[PDB]
């Protein structure tokens, strides 16, 4: 989900803090 | 020199137009909409027929 | 000198004046789609690779479809595809026709152009709007009926913003013309503006308003596709 | 001692300037918010855009509502000056 | 007619641009198109192949 | 209901969720506290 | 010498100019405004829709009614101009 | 030339500028209230009870000032000062 | 023409200028606060209380603005300055 | 007073007027869906075409506006209605 | 027309555009400061006290020119530079 | 009277809406576009090329309603239409 | 008339325009600096020293284009070319 | 009525309005840059070298329309065409 709603470089759900921000 | 009166020319082009849709509405679109459907439906069967091949050499 | 209006060619016929250069670049533009569809059902290669006018045709009939089903079911409105998809050539070829280098002196010591985008006469966007005005009310009518079709679209939404929806109504056939006369107009007054520089220096802003207006004729026939199949789907529901 | 519908048919056309300005405005910037939506809609659910076109539509129309209404009002003012001696 | 020259040095450009940029990409989706219906009905035909070798084994 | 609320703290901010809450996926924040009358909430429940 | 009623009925023309300018910027900002909000709300989940419609139609009835009655107002700029002589 | 030619003249001026200002503040505070009011509403429905009530709170802040010019429009309309 | 009556029909103009930019001002303001606060109430229930407080803040700033303008506008409409 | 100058004068006015509003609306429509568009493209590059169909809509829509009031100006200023 | 009527009447129309041209910025900004302010709390309410220090610092700028916008109103209106 | 001076004074106050409209168009709608940019850039480090695509796309509309509006200026302040 | 009186007046409502552009040109990117700045710092307590160095760079463009019209509005009122 | 004291107040009112226009783009489009700015920074700090890129083309995008905006007042004040 959040990765495939993410970039890949390390009845929607809304991802308050940015989905990139989340996983550092 | 209102050029935005409606003149005799709204008839006239209106004319024209019509005839257009016409040639379309029976020469163009239905072609096209036999071609388009048959090519689906080549699609669809295609994949049918692989799909049973995989289960008749299964089978 | 710019002289807005003053059809080139003017007659006379059942006591009513006709524009004869918008007349003629319709009835050009109109032959230029019929060359199109004969070669197109001349060379219709269902199990051949596609030609050019083939896969154009197709292209376009494919995206005017997904739109189509996407707003209503093909099935519920078939002849809206036909219907748009001559509009949007039409439109399209009207505007295109314009890029071709047709402008010369007068005499008068303004700019004349032989060729002027049938678009460009308010006769011609005033046609094409009510027609299709006319088609969509009539679809309408038929899938709702002659007394419940007026009532529903005075229903609209909400009942206490009736007079909007009444207006809304009223704004369909005149929102769709007035947009595309001003997206050619504008390209008509443009190049005559552009006319007044000296040549040496008129050429270049000429060529670049000149491909602007392609882009701007393209998307205005997109567009103006949209709206019509938008139309016609939003007067058939419930 | 110049006529005096030469100045009312002025003032007219600077009102029906001011109308149409007014209504260039909202109609573009409320449009525009209104596709920012979509667009962002769009992206966000990608399939989506067949059912958003219809919602998206309804603002447009009320959007566009209020500029034609101030067309009316606009060739009302000029083609028959209110009151136009 | 001197307008008339600059308008038909300005078509010229025009046309200088598109076939130089926009005529090689639309080209390109065109042949990718005809070449993907062609692989699509050639996949068909080897598709019937494989379908009546799948019912000679069968 | 999903609790009637769920208040907590998130790193975008303090979040008090209702029975009928959009879904929402979020992270607490180091000293989150969490009271009831990271986190993922569904259309059913939390 | 210049009538004094012409002038009056240019000064209300403009005033009624100014009226309907602010009342078509109003409304296509608001409807447009009020859009997006809504076509963002039915994007994130499109059931949703069925409910989110009640404000908004609320919302918009609200602004439109600024544009009517102001609308009303300009009228009376030109179909009854006040201290017209 | 009639004096209150002109006053009247000016006085339908500055009216048709009260009214439009107030009608665009009034259009915009509310377009701008009732997006927030769609997000809420869409985001928390229950909230719908605590969510109409403030924001009847700030459309009253707006509309009061709109309808502020209107009483202050009707003035010039109905009442202008300096009249002669 | 007199003096008197152009003065005036400018000052009215003016005041009616100067009030509808007060409109507009208050109008954005209040409207964009509302927004805020509808935004926090929805994220927050629970923070009615709380959130009243700073938007309160927020408006009378905006809100001051308007008034402020009342007064000048009374200047320039009844005690014209400069009126001959 | 050659009344045709009054004219003429008035009409030029209308006709910035249209310019303005046109240019306003047409420039801040643009502005925000492109803003609209490159916010897309950044958040889901794989929706690069997708978002180009709406997109070009919306221009079609706040353009239009532009170019229809654009029209109006030209049948003011060189054919202006009322003309003595 | 004597002289004095005409600056006067310009300088009065001209101090209102002043003004409300700076009404409306400063109740535009005060809105946007505020806003900004509202969902600061409304997300970290510990932060009240860091954000206040920068919220007057913007909103104070904000009030600036509009307040020094009303001194040259101020001077137009009374202190009207080449007044015959 | 000299017709000249009214329909020139008219042209010079039209062309100069037409540009005062075009500029707070274009200068707005190329900021959005910008601050689009902008946020795409800091949040995605990596995607300026993707991004530039849009944003030209966005600016060629809004300059070119600018320099629209630019040309028409020249039409109303050199050669006015009616002028006499 | 006296050709003075005219001029006057002109280059007042002149700078009136000037001015009120300026004004609302300036209260609106304060304000959404503000906005951006106050924001950041929510989310970033300690980063309001290193987020002041940005917020200074936007509100010195801003203020400056601000200030140029004082220049010019000043040039306009004080020293009004052809006065004659 | 002397024509070109008429043509000046004209020229100058102009020339006022476009100005105005100017600054009020200038100084909106500079705050909504700036504003893009500021979330950036905030959000990576050691990204900031890197966003006056975009920025400043913003801006550059921006206040030229001003600065053209501006050097067509000039042509409306310093030389009135047709006084």
């Amino acid at each position: 989900e959040l990765a495939g709603a993410s970039a890949l470089d390390h009845t929607l759900y809304s991802f308050e803090p940015d989905p990139e921000t989340l996983f550092d | 020199s209102n050029f935005l009166i409606p003149n005799g020319t709204f008839f006239a082009v209106l004319i024209i137009f019509l005839i257009v849709l016409g040639v379309i509405s029976k020469w163009v679109v239905p072609p096209i909409s036999k071609v388009l459907a048959e090519r689906e439906a080549m699609l669809a069967k295609t994949a049918a027929d692989n799909r049973k091949s995989a289960e008749q050499v299964a089978a | 000198a710019i002289h807005v209006g003053h059809h080139t060619l003017v007659f006379e016929l059942f006591g009513m004046t006709f524009n004869g250069d918008t007349i003629l670049a319709t009835a050009v533009t109109a032959v230029i789609v019929i060359a199109l569809a004969f070669y197109l059902r001349a060379k219709v290669t269902s199990t051949g690779v596609p030609s050019g006018v083939q896969l154009f045709w197709e292209a376009l009939t494919i995206q005017m479809r997904q739109q189509i089903e996407g707003s209503i079911g093909m099935k519920i409105a078939p002849f809206v595809l036909p219907l748009s998809v001559t509009i949007f050539v039409f439109i399209l070829i009207s505007n295109w026709l314009a890029v071709l280098p047709l402008q010369y002196g007068g005499a008068d010591g303004a700019a004349a152009e032989l060729y002027k985008a049938p678009a460009s006469d308010i006769n011609f966007v005033l046609a094409l709007a009510l027609f299709v005005f006319v088609c969509y009310h009539a679809a309408g009518i038929w899938r709702r009926g002659i007394v419940g079709h007026p009532i529903k679209v005075v229903k609209g939404h909400v009942a206490f913003l009736a007079p909007i929806n009444i207006v809304e109504e009223l704004a369909k056939p005149i929102s769709l013309a007035l947009r595309l006369f001003g997206n050619i107009f504008a390209g008509g007054i443009l190049v005559a503006l552009i006319a007044m520089f000296p040549w040496y220096i008129q050429w270049f802003p000429n060529a670049v308003w000149k491909t602007f207006d392609l882009f701007v004729g393209l998307i205005q026939a997109f567009i103006f596709s949209l709206l019509t199949i938008l139309y016609f789907s939003q007067s058939m529901e419930l | 001692d110049l006529d005096p519908n030469a100045i009312i048919t002025a003032g007219a056309l600077i009102g029906g300037g001011l109308i149409m300005g007014g209504g260039a405005i909202g109609a573009g910037i409320g449009d525009g918010i209104a596709g920012n939506a979509l667009i962002s809609g769009i992206a966000r659910q990608p399939e989506a855009q067949g059912r958003l076109f219809t919602p998206f539509f309804i603002t447009v129309g009320l959007v566009e509502a209020a500029y034609f209404i101030n067309l009316a009002f606009m060739a009302l003012f000029v083609f028959a000056t209110p009151g136009l001696q | 007619m001197s307008i008339f020259i600059g308008q038909l040095i300005g078509f010229a450009v025009i046309a200088f641009i598109i076939v130089k940029w926009v005529v090689p990409p639309v080209r390109t989706l065109m042949r990718n198109q005809q070449e993907a219906v062609r692989a699509a009905l050639a996949e068909s035909a080897e598709a019937a192949k494989k379908l009546a070798d799948a019912d000679a084994m069968h | 209901d999903l609790a009637t609320f769920v208040f907590t703290r998130t790193t975008a901010g303090e979040i008090g969720i209702l029975p009928r809450h959009i879904p929402l996926v979020a992270q607490l924040v180091d000293d989150a506290m969490v009271r009831v009358e990271f986190l993922s909430v569904t259309e059913e429940t939390v």
